[PDB]
RNA sequence: GAGAAUGGAAUUCCUGGUGGAGCGGUGGAAUGCGCAGAUAUCAGGAGGAACACCAGUGGCGAAGGCGGUUCUCUGGGCCUUUCCUGACGCUGAGGAGCGAAAGCGUGGGGAGCGAACAGGCUUAGAUACCCUGGUAGUCCACGCUGUAAACGGUGGGUACUAGGUGUGGGGUCCAUUCCACGGGUUCCGUGCCGUAGCUAACGCUUUAAGUACCCCGCCUGGGGAGUACGGCCGCAAGGCUAAAACUCAAAGGAAUU
RNA sequence: AAAAUGUUUU
């Protein structure tokens, strides 16, 4: 519809799914994938192979929207985080900045309890 | 210790808790 | 161990002094450690303090992020 | 009779003179009951290293005031119930 | 407690002009510090170490006036109707 | 240690922009949330709580304990050659105060966390573990309670009895400086190794569990039982003081295979 | 990842 050019990715991968969300610069999110929208549910959507296939999903229709080279921004203790990276440069548009946009406390807020599994 | 010792007196102190608990209105009502 | 890193002097700290605060907050914006920055016990409390008080007061960054 | 240091950061739209004029009066209220005012540095307009009230950048000012404990926090509450000064800052340094 | 009261209390209770570690001259200080120390717990009541501080206080100003009673008793008189009349 | 102001990140919620099908969660799931636009993403705002890095092999406190910054108020410690007093010391029954957390009372606050609780899972059952929710509480003010594996499971004071080696604090000395790097030395901490010695062993060993002297607390087989009766304390929960009948011939410590 | 139990000889 509108070419934006430039734009820029957020990577957030947690340990259950990773999610992918191409995005204009001024915060407007241009396209979107996850684990579970690009098939995988559940266990299985935490894998890397997940992310690979959410990342070049959103790298894909962002390339439809007119998007060319991204500066990205990488968030949470995932485990698909590179194989995203990877993915987008597969798709192909050339990746500038990795960022480590993670959030970190001061403390701040009590954690919750520890699993006793 | 074995711990088996504190084992025993934590039981003991427990069943005379709940003994408390259960004997909480009786006791107000007519001693300590 | 930790005598080969050698014992460094710096003087009067001086929050407002940002150049030695510079030389000792770390290229993410942290403090760095005492083994590594080879200061005494007293001379790496008063940079804490210091790094601290010039975060508060805004002549240097919480955390440089981005290199 | 201390002595102290206040960092004072003033809103960046000053532009001189009216940033005397604060320095002034802050200074008298200082100077009206025995407060000598040791030194008064204007670094000036300074970048921020974050923002502070959306502000990008500040004005900053040095105040060497040898005072009382009381003049000295009544001088802090004047700068704090001002509307046109970003931050302070009242260092007591215990040595000099 | 900025040495100057301190300084006059050492000279207006000491023994004689050199004195300034008889048990006159440490009750006197050790008074006024209780003194200070009650108007700043009066103020902040909720200081319990300063509170222990200032029973350490109390229990070595009493071994002294103990001290001092024990040896001459008309002195011990003289001083604690100089100090408080003990009450 | 107390008081006051105040800083930034993060969580949550709110408002708006963007965008669209899931999100979340686990061993795997589901409950749950989401096209009434969630998750995500950006901007703005509100609020409570805790203070990354510094930060441990460390500091302080009688103990419990103590970590954003600044100011105000305040306690104790350490060192020093001179100075002062001249045994004024030590310990301390009863008594008094302080005393983590949970708990209680009145009022406030409430982001996150989270007993109880509800639901989902697992299971023979699952009043659990795990998951989604979630109230007291956690927070503040003023009181109350006064108990902890409140432990170094080691009362306080003092003198003496190989060393070796880290580290925290104050001096002082030396050479080049006329800083400091360095070495020494002294006083006070705080660890590790280790001799004599001690111990049932494990281990302790100048920070004693060694050799001694002073004072206090306490023990006398295991259960019954820190329970009953009585009394005291408390708003309550309970705490403190504290038996006997009866019963067993063991209970227990360290270590060996 | 959860996955319980083991009367009375002489
Ligand atoms: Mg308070
Ligand atoms: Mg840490
Ligand atoms: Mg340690
Ligand atoms: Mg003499
Ligand atoms: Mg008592
Ligand atoms: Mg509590
Ligand atoms: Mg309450
Ligand atoms: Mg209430
Ligand atoms: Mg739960
Ligand atoms: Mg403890
Ligand atoms: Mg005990
Ligand atoms: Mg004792
Ligand atoms: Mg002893
Ligand atoms: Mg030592
Ligand atoms: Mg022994
Ligand atoms: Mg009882």
């Amino acid at each position: 519809k509108k070419n934006v050019v430039a734009g820029q990715a957020h990577i957030k991968s947690t340990f259950n799914n990773t999610i992918i969300a191409i995005t204009d610069p001024s915060g407007a999110v241009i396209s979107w994938a996850s684990a579970g929208t690009v098939g995988f549910k559940g266990s299985r959507k935490s894998t890397p192979f997940a992310a690979q296939m959410a990342a070049e999903a959103a790298g894909r229709r962002a390339m439809e929207h007119g998007m060319k080279r991204v500066d990205v921004f990488v968030k949470g203790p995932g485990s698909g985080r590179e194989t995203a990276i990877r993915s987008l440069g597969a798709v192909g548009l050339e990746i500038g900045p990795i960022s480590d946009v993670t959030p970190v406390p001061h403390n701040g807020c009590r954690p919750p309890k520890r699993r006793r599994v | 210790g074995s711990v088996i010792k504190k084992r025993r007196k934590r039981m003991a102190k427990k069943k005379h808790r709940k003994l408390l608990k259960r004997t909480r209105i009786q006791r107000r009502r007519a001693g300590k | 161990k930790v005598v080969p890193i050698k014992t460094v002097h710096i003087g009067a700290v001086d929050y407002k002094d940002t150049a030695l605060l510079r030389k000792f907050i770390s290229e993410r914006g942290k403090i760095r450690a005492r083994r590594v920055t080879g200061l005494s016990v007293q001379d790496q409390r008063k940079v804490a303090i210091a790094i601290k008080n010039a975060r508060e007061l805004a002549l240097l960054p919480y955390a440089s992020t981005a290199r | 009779m201390r002595k102290y240091e206040v960092m004072i950061i003033i809103d960046p739209t000053v532009e001189e003179r009216q940033v005397d004029s604060l320095m002034e009066k802050y200074l008298k209220v200082i100077t009206d009951e025995k407060g000598t005012v040791d030194n008064v540095d204007v670094w000036g307009k300074r970048r921020l290293a974050y923002d502070i009230q959306k502000k990008s950048e500040g004005i900053y000012v040095v105040v060497n005031a040898t005072c009382e404990p009381a003049t000295i926090q009544e001088l802090d509450r004047l700068l704090a119930i001002d509307e046109k000064i970003m931050r302070t800052k009242v260092m007591r340094p215990e040595i000099h | 407690m900025d040495a100057a009261e301190k300084k006059k209390i050492i000279e207006e209770y000491a023994t004689h002009p050199g004195d300034t570690g008889s048990p006159d001259v440490q009750v006197a200080i050790l008074t006024k510090r209780i003194a200070e120390l009650t108007e700043h717990l009066k103020v902040h009541k909720g200081d319990h170490h300063s509170r222990r501080g200032l029973m350490l206080m109390v229990g070595q100003r009493r071994r002294l006036l103990n001290y001092i009673a024990k040896n001459d008793i008309e002195h011990y008189r003289e001083l604690i109707a100089r100090l408080g009349l003990r009450r």
